[PDB]
């Protein structure tokens, strides 16, 4: 939900360490800069994309 | 002095499908590793 001059918090999943991705909110796009770090576990108990 | 002359009688104790009650093995001590799983199995009776 949007109104006017505000902000929004979103949860995202990625595999890359250096992630430069575009998020399409409604009909307009925004560039996101992220420097993701490695997790503590090497083997996981659920599948992913 | 008899060919195939015979009679027939109904018999007790017939076979019927019922339900058996069993138990479930106890959880094993599980420890995770690099692409491997370790299980410490403690069976009370022969468990598959």
């Amino acid at each position: 939900e949007v109104e006017g001059n505000s902000q929004l918090q979103i949860s995202f999943s990625t595999a890359l360490a250096s992630a430069e991705f575009r998020v399409q909110v409604c009909s307009t796009q925004v560039h996101c800069a992220a420097e993701c770090h490695p997790p503590k576990d090497h083997i996981v108990n659920y599948p992913a994309s | 002095e008899l060919g195939d002359r015979k009679g027939k009688i109904h018999i007790p104790f017939p076979l019927a499908n019922v339900t058996c009650r069993v138990p479930k093995a106890r959880n094993p001590t599980v420890t995770y590793g690099k692409n491997q799983v370790i299980m410490l199995l403690y069976p009370d009776h022969p468990t598959l």
